[PDB]
RNA sequence: GUUUGGAGAGUUUGAUCCUGGCUCAGGACGAACGCUGGCGGCGUGCUUAACACAUGCAAGUCGAACGGAAAGGCCCUUUCGGGGGUACUCGAGUGGCGAACGGGUGAGUAACACGUGGGUGAUCUGCCCUGCACUUUGGGAUAAGCCUGGGAAACUGGGUCUAAUACCGAAUACACCCUGCUGGUCGCAUGGCCUGGUAGGGGAAAGCUUUUGCGGUGUGGGAUGGGCCCGCGGCCUAUCAGCUUGUUGGUGGGGUGAUGGCCUACCAAGGCGACGACGGGUAGCCGGCCUGAGAGGGUGACCGGCCACACUGGGACUGAGAUACGGCCCAGACUCCUACGGGAGGCAGCAGUGGGGAAUAUUGCACAAUGGGCGCAAGCCUGAUGCAGCGACGCCGCGUGAGGGAUGACGGCCUUCGGGUUGUAAACCUCUUUCAGCACAGACGAAGCGCAAGUGACGGUAUGUGCAGAAGAAGGACCGGCCAACUACGUGCCAGCAGCCGCGGUAAUACGUAGGGUCCGAGCGUUGUCCGGAAUUACUGGGCGUAAAGAGCUCGUAGGUGGUUUGUCGCGUUGUUCGUGAAAACUCACAGCUUAACUGUGGGCGUGCGGGCGAUACGGGCAGACUAGAGUACUGCAG
């Protein structure tokens, strides 16, 4: 069966997930037939994104996501639009965004003066 | 590892002032040993080199180190001695020795390495970091106190600080507005002798 | 269009110029060796014997398929020796699925093995997804159990007995498979399509569960994974010139999922080769890596993709799928057991042992995370994997202190006996404790998992906050010229040095030591290996009168090359667009680790190849024209 899988990419203690698309007999860091999105744990929140458009072709098709893959699609909302459940748009958190350095800077130059 | 050898012999080889304060360096303007006095038959690579070893010995650059500053200068697409130049000008330690808040880049050095600045709120112990546009380097507050610093604090004059450099409170706060241009930068040496001895 | 990119030196001579080889300075490594050695981050580690392998683990799982009841549990019961029931549960066994993946190694292979681009009107595809139809009806067994036999063991026979989603017969299916006839249509010749129409014959199933409920059969489409065929591309060797008779082609059969001498009978006499056939040698291939200005050269460790093999050789079986590493059968070598009749093994899985060698690690800890198998699920399994241990083996980062300190100590070493060096160095005087040390806090990785409410192997690690005190922390090579850095003493062609030229013959900047110096630094040197320098195999980018080099001279075969001009094709060439050129790597940008190494995201790169469309100057093909090249004719002529 093809499956929807995280592949394992960065670096020791440093987990970052590629969102791919491979045949169930493949071994994990194997060739993928598509990276529809990414995963990075270690952040927070949790970095998530997938490509909505492939995501729902795969499960269209008959894709079977794997455990982890299927607590990501039901956070981007991909699962429950593919199902007809509510929710499609999901609960996706983003990163707080800091605050730029520039503003800073002019913060730093008005407060001393 | 660092160069922790007497200071003034090195300057005393190379024939100009790297600490620029040095009695014994205009006492003794020749290299240093008992042959310090004879001649010494002219090269173009002992003159390459020596411009080289200036360099690394001013800023305090191992030769590892700083070979992989000359590659990425020469990748960067500027002039490879401009390049070179405001590379090593952009570390840490050389950044607090031109703010003024220490005496020698050496002093510079032990300063960041224990822990006493903190760049965009996060502290840095590392001298060879490089400084960007728009970063604030600031003191922690025990180190405020600590007794070299407020020498440094009413030390102010030793030296000129140069245009990208700004320290802006009496908490020793200093703002880099860019990276400097190689007008900016004032130091005694030819770079070009540094590109053509890695062209070797 | 376009700058991002090329350094040389020594050595033939009395001297010179040239030619030409040799040698050196650079970079790289899965390294080894010598001296030395503080810490951390991130990588990496049998290159040799595809040598032999002690020991433990590396593949299981399902009571929601089944009979059952050895262990637990609960319920009777007791005398307390045991004996029943339940089926929550579960040993052994039947049955299903998995075991063909994942992990290892590079022996073989010079081949459609691999890379890249196509073809399949010549094909298969379990589980997964989504339409349609269905899931009717009977039957006979057997493992396990119990009794008993044979055998030293491995194992094995007989009787009796039981069940199923195990096995087996029939009906139905008319989507599907086979055959005959026949209509339309699309091409690329076999042919393909219209589930075309029509006649005749034929092809299945299985139940369980009471809960997020899971299943079974045929058939249409999809997705995934393949099979087979072909163009083009990447080693040395004619001191290897012929090779081939299922061999080359055809027809009738056989065989396969499918095409095909794949097999077979007959018939024809072909097929492949100096565009190196057939031999010999070597070698897994690639993305990439190293070097290089580039072109090129070398290389294929890790990481990622294919292939091949699994003690050696051969074979098939089961299955959707098999080089079937931890399956089976046979033969061989080797090890082991035996009652001598006969049996049992296979680390090129992880760890480990012996051996070979200059040389390469622990008989760790977890399934917490990611991937995989089974299960409705809870869960179980997983030496995949995530981590830990060991080795400066590599890369990167940091420390071994900072400021001040004199006409400048002692001591060492030179000397023109004036001193001069070491040297601001040291002593001393203050200043900060990074990394180590001693305390106290203490993770992220888990919008996970179980929803029962507990759950992180790494780990009381990383990282914060306190304390004490410069406190614990520098070596290696070189110093004649290349090539940065010079003197004294000791031996005097000796002992020794050396990459090359060359240094040692009682005054050596070259030997050994010392002082001083220089280059690098937790490393520094040496050896080995590849590229560079080497325009020294020269496409970019060289030569042949005398330096190495014109065949003794012709003729001519293949091949290479081609005057002027008209038209045409659009093969070479050129433009454009689309497809492809996996990821990683590389490169540009940007972000995340305190910085960096490292890691991630988005462009470019991927020079190529295939399809469509455009141009026709030039090369080429095709059809013509012309006479200046070439040849012929005629008239003279010399030898
Ligand atoms: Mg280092
Ligand atoms: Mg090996
Ligand atoms: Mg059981
Ligand atoms: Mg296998
Ligand atoms: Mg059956
Ligand atoms: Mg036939
Ligand atoms: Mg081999
Ligand atoms: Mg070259
Ligand atoms: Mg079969
Ligand atoms: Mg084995
Ligand atoms: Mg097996
Ligand atoms: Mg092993
Ligand atoms: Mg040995
Ligand atoms: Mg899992
Ligand atoms: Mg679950
Ligand atoms: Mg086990
Ligand atoms: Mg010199
Ligand atoms: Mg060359
Ligand atoms: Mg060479
Ligand atoms: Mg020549
Ligand atoms: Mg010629
Ligand atoms: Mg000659
Ligand atoms: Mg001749
Ligand atoms: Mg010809
Ligand atoms: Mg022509
Ligand atoms: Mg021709
Ligand atoms: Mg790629």
């Amino acid at each position: 069966a093809v499956k929807i899988k995280l592949t394992r990419l960065g670096k020791i203690r440093n987990p970052q997930y590629r969102i791919i698309v491979a045949d169930a007999r493949t071994r994990r860091d194997g060739r993928a037939i598509e990276v529809i999105g990414r995963y990075h744990p270690k952040e927070e929140p949790s970095l998530i994104q997938i490509d909505s458009e492939r995501a729902q072709y795969w499960l269209g098709v008959g894709a079977q996501p794997t455990e982890p893959v299927l607590a990501l699609l039901k956070i981007t909302g991909d699962w429950q639009k593919f199902k007809g459940l509510p929710g499609a748009e999901g609960t996706l958190k983003v990163k707080e965004p800091k605050p730029s350095k520039l503003d800073l800077f002019n913060a730093a130059l008005a407060e001393a003066e | 590892a660092r160069y922790t050898g007497p200071a003034t012999r090195k300057s005393r080889r190379l024939g100009v002032d790297l600490v620029g304060g040095d009695q014994s360096f205009e006492k003794r303007p020749y290299p240093p040993g008992q042959h310090g006095r004879a001649r010494i038959k002219e090269s173009e690579y002992r003159q390459q080199l020596q411009e080289k070893q200036k360099a690394r010995f001013s800023y305090g650059v191992m030769e590892k180190q700083f070979r992989r500053y000359y590659e990425e200068a020469n990748r960067q697409p500027g002039k490879t001695g401009d390049n070179l130049l405001r590379i090593l000008e952009s570390r840490l330690d050389n950044v607090v020795y031109r703010a003024g808040l220490a005496r020698t880049r050496r002093m510079a050095r032990q300063l960041v390495s224990h822990g006493h600045f903190l760049v965009n709120g996060v502290k840095v112990d590392i001298p060879s970091y490089r400084v960007s546009q728009y970063d604030i380097i600031d003191v922690k507050e025990k180190s405020l106190n600590t007794l070299p610093f407020q020498i440094a604090r009413e030390t102010a004059g030793e030296r000129p600080i140069p245009s990208w450099l700004q320290v802006v409170g009496e908490r020793q706060r200093i703002l880099v507005h860019q990276l400097p241009e190689r007008a900016q930068i004032d130091v005694p040496l030819t770079e070009q002798l540094i590109v053509e001895l890695y062209s070797k």
